[PDB]
Order: C-alpha cells, then structure tokens, then sequence
C-alpha cells in the first residue's frame, strides 16, 4: 500500500517473478505493477502439466520469496489462485415491477445466492457485480 | 475505454449511449448486461464492459441480421461518442477457453532497455501505421494509459518540529481519504462489515486536504497544510512485463475479408519499419491464440513428412520391395493438388477468410494421402501377383487396371459422398466442416480424374528399371 | 442498528458534555463496495458471472447451476427475477446436433452410391449393415481410453464412413462378379472370393491405419486436436 | 514420497506455529525448502585490485546478476551466498546520557520518521454529484539517504537546541551481516551457485550461462572479475 | 478459550466458511460451534 | 563443544530503590548489545 | 466411516434467517407430526 507502479515492480513483482523462473513446464509469464499498490503475476504452463500439481509447486516457490518481500506486503498477504480464462455465464437479477430496490437485490445475491452457486460442482470462480449492506460511518473533518 | 482520469459518472453516460444503440437494433439483438468500472484489462472508474445477447439464430437470416454486420455498425460508435477513447464490439474466439476475444495479441518488448517513454513512442508509431493498413481493423493498446497523478510531498523536517509523526499522518490520511474496515456487525444472522471513511465532500479535491488536521505529541491540532504540499504530476498507472522484460500488449482484428495469419504478417511487417523510422531495439513476441496459430502452422511440414514415411515403410514390410513403395508415393501429389485447388478457388468464389490453410486442412491432406495410396495398392498388389505368376509386366499391369477399376471408383466415390455433407453445411460449426470437406472432396476428384491414370504408368517405369526377379 | 452506532461514546469536553458518534459523523447502512454500476436492459441489476473450473464439462456444469437455482427461486423475495444475459452453452448444443445431422446425411448418401453400383437390394444391404457395428464399436473403444463425444471426434466419424465401408465393398463386389462369371452358389463364391480378396484387404487397412498414427504423437494443443481424429480413425479401420 | 507434496505439507503445518513465534523471528521470516539437484557450478565474483569490498560485491550480484542468470535456459535455481546493504546506526552510550535519551527513544523516533504514507484517490467511489476528475493520491515520505537518517528529530533541549540522530550516533550504510568473510585468492569475494532445472542438459545449460555472463561483464563496475570456483561439467563431458 | 457458542459462531466459524468456496469435488460442508470455545468445520468431498 | 559464556545478573531490589524498571533494563540491553531491526527503507529501488 | 446408524438424516435448515428460536419452533412442529405418523419410528433431535 502507498506505493507507486515503479516500486511495486522492483520491490515485489520482479522478486516474485525470479523465483518462479525454474518451474517445470512453464510456457510464459506476464506481470503487472499498478499505482494503487497492487501486483499481479500470471503463469502459463504447457499442455500436459497437471493444474493441481502446478499449484503446489508455485506455492512452494513462494514461501522463500515471501521473505524477500517488504514487510507491509507480507502483512497484507499474498494470494495464489488457479485461474480461468472466460466466463461461461453471466446471470442477471433484477426487478420487473420495481417492487424491490437495488440495494436490497444486491444484498440478497451476496447473502443468499452466491455461496451456494460458488459451491456448485464444476463452478470454480464466481464474480459479483453488486454489493452487500455494510455499516457506513462518514466523518466530518471540521466537527472532529 | 474513456480518456484518462475519467469519473464513473462520465463512463456511465457513454455506456448509456451504447446501450441505447443495441436496444434499438431490434432484429438482431435481444439483451444487454452492462458493468461500469469493470474491465478485463483493469478496474478503474474510466473502464466499462457490456455483454450483448443476440436474437435466436433462427430469427437472424438476413445479411443485416448477421454478427459481422452488427459489429461494423457498432464500430460507428467510435465516431459517434466523442468522449470515450474507444468503444469496440468484439466476437468470442472459436475456442473461448483459449481466449477472451478473437483477434491477435502481441507484446512489444523493450529488449534493449531504452525506457518506458521510448517504449510508448514505439507503440504509437505502430498504432498509426496500423491505422493506415487496410488489412487491419481496431488496433488498440490493451491496458491502462498514462495519467495525470497527484503527488503529495511531506517535509520530514517541519513535521519533526511541529511534532507530528509521519506514521500518524498516515493513519489520519488512510482512514480519511480512503476507507478503513474496522470490525463486524450482524445483520439478519450474517456478519457484515463496518467501515470508517470521511464524507465525500472532504475527499474530493486537492484543496479538501486542508480541511483535515493531525494531532501532535503535545496534543495540539496541526493542519495538513503545515507539513505537506502537492504538485500535479504525470505518470504510468500500470507497468507490464512479458518474460522478464518490460512490455505493452497490442490487440487487433483482421479486416472483413482477411485471414488471421494475414493480419499477423501485416503487423510483423509494420514492426519491421520501426528501425528505419528511428525507434530501434524493440522486439516482439506472439501470445494467446496467436502464439498457438504460429505453432500449429509450423508443425505441419514435419507432420506431412512423417506420415508419408510410415506409409512407405509399412508398404515395404508388407510387400517385400523398395521399388513398389516408391511408385505409390509418387502418385500422392495428384490427390493433394485437388485438395489445395478446391480450397483456394473456393475461398475466392465464396469470399471466405476461413477457407485457408488451417488445422482442419491438414487433417484433410493426411486423408487424401491415404486415399491415394489405397487407390494405388489395389492396382499394384494385383499386378505383382500376376507377374509372380509369369505374366509379362505390361500385360499384367494392364489386366490389373481393368480388374480393379470398378472397385476403386466405387470406394473413392463413397468417401466423396461422405464428405459432401460437411462441405455443404449451413449451421453452427459450418466453417470447420467446410475446411475439412473441401480439402477432402477436391482430393477425391483429382484422384479419380488424374491419379487412376498415373498409377499404372509409374509402376511400369519403376519395374522396367528394376526388373522383377 | 445504526442508532447504536450513533450512541457510541467518544469523549467528554471540559464543560462535561458527552461527545457521541453522531456529533462527529453520519451513520448509514450502505455498501461494502462502491466500485461498479451494473445494469440490465438499461435498468439497475446485480449480476453473477461464473467461470468454470478446469477439467469439467460446460454442459454439465450449466445444468447443475440451473438446478441449484431452481431450488433457490422458491425462497426469493417478491420482486426478484433472474435471466441469463450471457450463455454460451446453447451454441455448443446446436453445434453438436448439427454434426449428427451431417452423419445421418452421409450414411444415406453412401448407401445410394453403393446401390447405383451394386444394383441389388441384397448386395447393397451387406456393406450398409457394417456401419452400425463399426461406429458403435468405435465409440465404445474410445470411451475406454477417455475420449468423449465432441465435434472433433464426431468429424472423424463422418470422415470414416466412406472409409470404413471399403473393405466390405471390396468383398461383395467380388463375390457378386464371381457368381455372374461362374454361376456358382452364394457360399462357394464367397469362399473363393475371400481368397483373392485378402491381400487387398490387409493392404488397404494397413495404409489407412498408418497415415493416421503419426498424428497422435505430436504434442501441444495441436496434438490434443490431432489425437481425437487419430484414435477414432485407427479404431474404425481395424474394426472394419 | 513426492518431494513437492512433502514440502507443502510441512509449510502448512508451519502455519500453526507462527503466532507462537517471537515477533523478531516472525519479522525476519521463516523459510521452508527441499532437497534436490546438486550444484552444477559456483562462480566467484571477486575484486582483483581490492577496489571493492565483500559487501559491495554481494550487493552487486544480488541487484544485478541474480535475475538475468535465472531466466537463462535450464537454470532451476540461482543462489547467492551473501546479502545487500543495511542502514546502520551505532549509538554512543555517553552521548545518550548527556541528552537524557535511552536506546528505546531512538527506536521510537525511527519508526515514526521512516514511514510510507498511504492516502487514497481524489475522485472517490461514493463521489459527489458533479465530480469530473479521479486521480491517485500518493505521498513520498520514506527516507533513502544516510543524511536523512541523521537529521531525524529526537528532542528539544532546555535551551531550545535541537538534538537529532547525528548528535547521538554514527549513521552509515553498512553490511546486513558481519558474520562471514568470503575471499577468492586472497581478494574480496562473493559466491553464486547454479542448480540445473528438471529434465535438462547440464552441458547445454552451462554453455548458456557462459554466454549470458559474457553480455553482463561489459557493464561491470570497475574492478570486477568472474571465475569458476567449482565446475562439474568437465566430469560429465569426459564421461560421455 | 472462555467463549460462548454464539461468540465462536460470529467471530470464528462464519468467517472461515465464507472463504470455503471453489474447491474441487466438494459434496457438502458441516459445522459446529460450542460453549467450550471450540469450532469444527468438516468438509466432505466426492469420490475420486 | 561447550565454551565459556557470560551471565549478567540484575538485582531487582537495587534497581527498585533507584526507580528503574526491569523491562527497561531488559530493553536497553537488547538494542544496545544485541541489536535491533526496526523497519525497511528503499535504496536504489531495492528495499533494505 | 458412517455414524448415521441407518437413520434418515434431515437437516432442517433455516435459509431465510428467521433465527434460532424460530428454527427450534419449526423443529418442534416437525417432531410432533412425525411421532404421530405410524411409518416414522424414533425420530430424535441429534444435538443439545
Ligand atoms: C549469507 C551468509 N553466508 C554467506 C557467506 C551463507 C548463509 O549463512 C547461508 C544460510 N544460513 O542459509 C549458507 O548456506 C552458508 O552458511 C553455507 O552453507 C555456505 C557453504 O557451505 C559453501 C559451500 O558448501 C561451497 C562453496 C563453494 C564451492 C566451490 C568453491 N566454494 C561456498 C562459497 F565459497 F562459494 F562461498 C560456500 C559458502 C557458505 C555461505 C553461507
């Protein structure tokens, strides 16, 4: 957090990227460092490579690499996911007679319809396009 | 995509002009689902996406109601909507597993190490050259573009004197201008989140920083203005790397009558002009579906050669000769001629970029070789038997050809009638079916009208040079 | 409730006045995320995009997704509706069905070729009866090795119909001739015919199996495609 | 027992002891590795003319040579015995007593002063109606130079004078560890080891390293040479 | 330690099961939270 | 093999009369004689 | 491997978030009709 695209690159990106160079079956690597502080690395493996075993390999490479990460980065956590390319389906939830509101609709899809579908056989990833209710406290600088 | 530093609101205005267009294309369009703020390339307020579902294939038989007709009309959006950088409608790839959208994906690599600025200069020469090639449509940078940033510089020295911690300023400014999740409450049996952030009016502009104060060690209130200052700067929002080197992704589509390979070769020619123009030290690599396209075309010469060899060796073992396998191999060009000829003419007459050398064409050629060989074995196996039984070669070759003709034509014609349905397919999957069909069907036709004649002649020639017994 | 967050106690001032949360802020039930604005047909909507796990059938996953949703709909709030904005599975089915239409069409067309040459119902039927056995059997063998039914495997079966009827055709064409020449009985001719025909039968099978065997060895994505055609073709020819 | 499966099981169990580890140990980080390939070769980076110190070269191999060598084909792992620079503050006990300061105070002044501020974005997600611009606010606040470290504020004297870090300590950029002295041929040195990758020809990997090294020598700092202290390739070439 | 069953359900069990999605072969998840401060989440997977 | 080592012995009671706290004594020494790693900084694009 | 003891296992699941006291109320109604039904024998709540 708080870091530029150039610091995310030299501090985190390249350091993680070098650890993964010797992995078995790696076709190519593409990486991104952004001004919000986020780093992303995608690894593409050759046909023939079991995806389950490739995941256990990246994670084994990363345990050493995490040490060389900056401390605030380790604190925020490093995520490793098996990744897919394209959505199979996009489902829309909406009100026809407008007898229901969008904040309500969005809440019901995050609290009632998302986890069960994410746990449906063969599903893998599930992305939500709406939000859930949260308690929001908005501060006035002057009054503080 | 909208211009740099755009708000979500400005993006939603463009997605509405876009949604009105599709919702008004009634004959070809059923639905649209849109998300503002989300993009495959990145999440930013400027980005946006739309998923359009066309009407049933049954209800779309006219030319106007076709997929590329829609895309071309929707490409007028770029000219209509002034605000957005680009509004591009894109088809799915054949195998959507291997990609998000069809087209070509390339990476311009700064192999020399010249710069980030130099690299973007190269992208922009390639971009304008690609605008002016008529074999290409919709070449665009994929990724975020350089944006104006707001840089705050905090004087450590004055901070120390007022007595404000730099660590504390961060705490006051991380909760105020960005949000902070603190803890969880229960709503209807389910844990949710509680967030503390400043109100929108306080966090809108650079001047709004002055509204916030940080407490010192003496417990006093010190204005943010006292310890820090801000300047508008320009920089890259996101940096991209491909294989250890800094890169830029360029994605585009072939023009309406051109094949994917042709668009790929056009782009490589454009990159070739880069050194002559003055930006040198730049390299490129292909990725995604395009990488794979390149690789499949490559393996084909080896495939054809190995297949030809296995046939040749198997024939020897079966027929105990070296001369006869050569006679059967020699007739193979005759079948392959029809296959390439039907595919090329067909493409010209039909106007189809899809009828080209592709993976499907390669499977067809393999089939034609087997057909040609099969046709040659029937005449030649019988000829050798007669020669082995004392007939003179010419007489024996001639007898064979008459005896085996009706069988050969009948089998060859049935393989041809079998692929006629693939050749004349109008449904989903037709393009793949056609690629296989035309190649196989052409080979059938050439084999029947030229190969049959050549099978006796080559055998006689080889046998005369190397006499039996 | 938000009232309980407005009564959070913060401080006391010198007067002794209590400072609660409401004094410094506005409390409301809002949103976890404010990043994206999603719409369906120009109107507010929420969406769920599903990315299938590796190693799975899209068709099967889709049915399961819908089946779970069927149970979910019963407990829906009154306003809620659901439609599929983006679905790719329909094309996949239509593509699969198109090819099966093509297979049937080819078999009929091959029958006619044979009839035009054979000219007897009796002659024509024998090669034709081979097709059910060869194709059913090949489907069997291929599933033993884990090959599904897909467009590529199916294109291979269509390509094979003209190819798999060949051995049969080369057998009856001859028995038939033998008979018209020697006026012998169906069983005598068949045994004689089978002696002249066997060298040819092995040769045609050998060539047609050998052209398709090197493809399977090639690796990569292209290799995965090539092996669909080659397992099906090779199985079919041996069966024939 | 499959190596990868063994390593991941151990790391997973390790995740249940970390909270119970001392903060300091946690801060350094704890690593899990596994047995495997032998070292093909060790290259010694040394200064013949005594121009560069060990700390300097270990730092150079770390910031320059390690990554280019890793991308070289066939190289599963590149290891450097060594580490980079660290900012070092050495404290006078007497100078601290003079200003009534304790080591802890210097620590407290060093945590606050050396921080990375994070702010947010100008536009903001729940933005005001009529916001036209969204940008990113970033604050550069970290210290990169030794002088910045010596001007850090500590206290104000009764006289009102300023006592900074320079007053009570010597601040230098120094080595991360002082525990080891490494030399090649009596000359300051650092060592890098190469491990071949799975399914690879060592003879070919070795040639590739040699050529990459050839490109990087040109950009060497003055006084650096590279030579081999260990090589196993001669054995294997001879044995073939 | 020292927790009510309710405190283990709010603070511990729900937080964990929410992260439990995207698992290959998952037939069902069963959970319990108790007065002795303990939470047990059991995940059952399909055959193979 | 075992080697000679040195032990510091802190009297809490002498320290108590003085006012000094035990963890203050302990902290001083850890940093003084032992050494401490406070935080990271950036030099030439690498965090040290 | 199976603790079911050859008994049908029914998981009354509060999916609408009615609450624990309401979930218990529902269970009580279910266990009444079950005892009354001749087909069902010994239908007992599993937990505490
Ligand atoms: C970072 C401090 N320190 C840096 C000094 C290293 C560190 O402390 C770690 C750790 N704790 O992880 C170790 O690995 C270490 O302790 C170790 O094991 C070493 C060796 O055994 C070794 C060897 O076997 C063969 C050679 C080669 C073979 C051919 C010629 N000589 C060399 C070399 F000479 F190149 F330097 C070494 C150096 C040390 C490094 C230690």
């Amino acid at each position: 957090p708080g870091a530029s695209a150039e610091t995310v690159e030299n501090t985190v990106t390249q350091i993680i990227e070098q650890q993964m160079n010797g992995l078995d079956g790696l076709r190519y690597i593409s990486s991104n460092s952004a001004g919000n502080g986020q780093a992303s690395i995608q690894l593409n493996f050759e046909q023939g490579v079991d995806p389950d075993i490739a995941q256990v390999q990246v994670q084994n490479k990363l345990q050493s690499a995490t040490a060389l990460l900056p401390e605030d980065v380790q604190r925020q956590g490093v995520t490793v996911t098996k990744s897919g390319a394209s959505f199979l389906q996009v489902i829309a939830f909406y009100s026809p007679d407008n007898n229901l509101s969008d904040s309500d609709i969005k809440d019901y899809v995050n609290s009632s319809i998302k986890e069960p579908l994410s746990r449906v056989a063969g599903v893998g990833e599930v992305q939500v396009f709406g939000g859930s209710y949260a308690m929001r406290i908005w501060l006035d600088p002057a009054k503080l | 995509q909208l211009p740099p530093n755009a708000t979500l609101d400005r993006t939603g205005k463009v997605i509405d002009t876009m949604t009105n267009f599709f919702m008004n294309e009634k004959d070809t369009v059923e639905s649209i689902f849109t998300v503002s703020g989300f993009s495959f390339t990145g999440v930013g307020q400027n980005a946006g996406i739309g998923f359009v579902k066309l009407k049933d294939w049954s209800k779309r038989t006219t030319p106007e109601t076709q997929i590329g007709s829609l895309i071309q009309r929707g490409m007028a959006l770029n000219m209509i909507i002034k605000d957005a950088s680009y509004v591009m409608p894109l088809q799915l790839p054949a195998m959507p597993e291997l990609g998000v959208t069809a087209g070509f994906n390339l990476q311009l690599k700064d192999s020399s190490g010249q710069g980030h600025e130099k690299l973007i200069a190269a992208r922009n020469t390639i971009l304008g050259l690609a605008s002016q090639d008529k074999r290409l449509v919709g070449v665009r940078p994929n990724g975020q573009e350089d944006t104006p940033q707001y840089q705050i510089n905090v004087d450590q020295a004055q901070a120390g004197a007022m007595g404000v911690s730099i660590a504390e300023i961060n705490n006051t400014m991380r909760i105020a201008w960005g949000g902070s999740y603190i803890n969880d409450f229960v709503d209807r049996g389910r844990v949710k989140k509680v967030y503390v952030q400043g109100d929108a009016g306080s966090r809108m502009m650079p001047e709004d920083l002055n509204k916030w104060y940080v407490r010192n060690n003496k417990g006093e209130m010190v204005p943010f203005s006292a310890f820090a200052t801000g300047e508008w700067t320009y920089g890259s929002p996101r940096l991209e790397r491909y294989n250890g080197v800094s890169s830029v992704n360029i994605q585009g589509t072939p023009a309406p009558g051109v094949s994917s390979g042709d668009a790929m070769k056009a782009m490589e020619e454009i990159i070739g002009k880069l050194p002559s123009m003055g930006l040198q030290g730049f390299d490129y690599e292909w990725t995604g579906l395009s990488l794979e396209e390149r690789e499949s075309g490559a393996q084909a010469p080896f495939l054809y050669a190995l297949s030809l060899l296995i046939v040749f060796l198997c024939l020897a073992a079966l027929y105990e000769s070296w001369s006869i396998p050569f006679s059967v191999l020699l007739v193979v060009p005759l079948g392959v001629i029809g296959a390439i000829v039907l595919t090329y003419l067909g493409m010209i007459i039909k106007g189809d970029p899809n009828l080209s050398n592709n993976i499907y064409f390669q499977v067809a050629i393999i089939a034609v070789i087997g057909l040609s060989a099969k046709n040659a074995i029937l005449i030649v196996e019988f000829a050798k038997e007669l020669q082995e039984k004392g007939e003179d070669l010419l007489d024996a070759t001639l007898h064979a050809a008459k005896m085996r003709l009706r069988p050969i034509i009948m089998t060859t014609l049935a393989f041809g009638f079998g692929v006629l349905p693939l050749a004349l397919s109008t449904g989903a999957g037709a393009g793949s079916q056609h690629s296989v069909g035309f190649g196989v069907l052409g080979g059938v036709l050439s084999a029947t009208f030229l190969g049959i004649f050549f099978i006796p002649v080559f055998y006689v020639w080889i046998r005369s040079i190397f006499k039996y017994k | 409730t938000p009232e309980q967050f407005k009564n959070i106690f913060l401080k006391n001032t010198a007067s002794g006045a209590e400072v609660r949360l409401k004094d410094v802020a506005r409390v409301e039930l809002g949103s976890d995320n404010y990043q994206f604005d999603s719409k369906f047909n120009g109107k507010p909507a929420a969406g769920l995009a599903i990315k299938i796990a590796t190693g799975a059938n899209a068709l099967d996953t889709a049915e399961a997704v819908e089946q779970r949703l069927s149970e979910l709909r019963k407990n829906y709030p009154t306003g809620l509706a659901d439609k599929l904005a983006y679905d790719t599975t329909p094309f996949i089915r239509l593509s699969i069905e198109s090819v099966v239409h093509t297979l049937i069409e080819a078999v009929i067309l091959v029958f006619i070729v044979m009839f035009l040459f054979l000219q007897n119902w009796r002659a024509t039927i024998i090669p034709t009866l081979a097709v059910p056995v060869v194709v059913l059997g090949t489907f069997a063998v291929i599933n033993i090795f884990g090959f599904s039914i897909n467009t590529l495997t199916m294109f291979a079966m269509v390509l094979a119909i003209g190819l798999l009827v060949d051995d049969a055709i080369v057998v009856v064409e001859n028995v038939e001739r033998v008979m018209s020449e020697d006026h012998t009985d169906p069983v005598t001719a068949t045994s004689r015919s089978m002696q002249q025909i066997s060298g040819a039968l092995v040769g045609i099978t050998s060539v047609l199996t050998a052209v398709f065997v090197p493809m399977a060895f090639f690796g990569g994505t292209t290799g995965v495609i090539y092996r669909q055609f080659s397992i099906t073709l090779v199985t079919a020819m041996v069966l024939s | 027992v499959d190596p990868d499966i063994a390593q991941v099981q151990v790391q997973n169990k390790l995740q249940s002891a970390t909270a119970l580890l001392p903060e300091d140990v946690q801060r350094q980080g704890v690593t899990v590795t596994k047995s495997g390939a032998s070292f093909l070769q060790v290259i010694a980076f040394y200064s013949p003319d005594n121009n560069l110190s060990d700390s300097d070269i270990k730092d150079y191999v770390n910031s320059s040579i390690k990554e280019p060598l890793s991308r070289v084909a066939g190289v599963g792992e590149v290891q450097v015995f060594g580490g980079s620079y660290a900012m070092r503050i050495w404290l006078d006990p007497a100078k601290l007593t003079s200003y009534q300061l304790t080591p802890s105070d210097i620590a407290t002044a060093l945590q606050a002063q050396n921080s990375q501020v994070a702010v947010g974005q100008l536009g903001g997600a729940p933005a005001v109606q009529g916001q036209v611009l969204n940008a990113t606010v970033n604050a550069q606040s970290l210290l990169q130079t030794p002088e910045q470290f010596k001007n850090i504020f500590l206290k104000n004297t009764a006289s009102g004078a300023e006592v900074r870090l320079k007053d009570v300590a010597r601040v230098e950029l120094g080595s991360d560890n002082y525990q080891f002295d490494s030399k090649f041929n009596g000359k300051p040195a650092a060592g890098l080891a190469i491990k071949i990758a799975t399914g690879a020809n060592a003879l070919d990997t070795a040639e590739a390293v040699e050529q990459r090294l050839s490109e990087l020598r040109k950009n060497y700092p003055t006084g650096l040479a590279d030579k081999l202290a260990y090589d196993t390739t001669p054995f294997i070439r001879l044995s073939i």
